């Protein structure tokens, strides 16, 4: 957490490009007199966001053979057009602040446990992550009354079955597939 | 994107 | 700030 990581990404080039933004560079400095190039935005649906590795706010250090640490606006530009379709980037990023792990114990009631979901794959709820979000908690539910659940958890697992990587359809027949007494896993921020 | 109820 | 689609 804080600390600098450092990772190689490689993409496929898909119709709309490699599906992300940048801002930086020696004569656009972002942040200070950093010329760092960084990522802005992953676009949704694009080639960036199903591989689900590149982050908003990493630095491009090298596209494939080319040197992008200190280079104008344009050259990076340039160098990530030039790249070709098997694109290999070499990033950096500060650790983001790790996530609290919770279990919490639910009793439905009767309009089941009162809360929303959102996410899975090809239903992103943030670009790049395939991850299960509680968007919604019902006035008055279980959700609400246990007091534990927030808006912006993830949900990880129910009972023994995990949520990682699963389409959408599956994460709500897992939810609905339960007796009254439900055991969630949950990641807070 | 989707949203569902539980 | 400068911004361009890749
Ligand atoms: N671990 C390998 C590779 C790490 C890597 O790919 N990143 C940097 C080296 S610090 C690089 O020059 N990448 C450009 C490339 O893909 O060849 C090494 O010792 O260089």
């Amino acid at each position: 957490e804080g600390e600098m990581e450092y990772e190689e990404i490689t993409l496929e080039r898909g119709n709309s490009g490699l599906g992300f933004s940048i801002a930086g560079g020696t004569d656009n400095p972002h942040i200070g007199d950093d010329p760092s190039i960084f990522i802005t935005k992953i676009i949704p649906g694009g080639a960036a966001a199903q591989d689900g590795r590149l982050r908003v706010n990493d630095s491009i250090l090298f596209v494939n053979e080319v040197d992008v640490r200190e280079v104008t606006h344009s050259a990076a530009v340039e160098a990530l057009k030039e790249a070709g379709s098997i694109v290999r980037l070499y990033v950096m990023r500060r650790k983001p602040p790790a996530e609290k792990v919770m279990e919490i114990k639910l009793i439905k009631g009767p309009k089941g446990l009162g809360f929303s979901i959102a996410g899975g794959v090809g239903n992103q709820h943030i670009p790049g992550d395939n991850s299960i979000y509680v968007t919604k908690i019902i006035e008055g539910g279980a959700a609400h009354k246990d007091g534990r659940l927030q808006i912006g958890d993830k949900i990880l697992a129910v009972n023994s079955v995990g949520l990682e990587d699963v389409m959408h359809e599956d994460a709500v027949a897992a939810l609905k597939n339960t007796y009254d007494v439900v055991y969630l896993k949950v990641a807070k921020p | 994107r989707r949203e569902s109820e539980i």
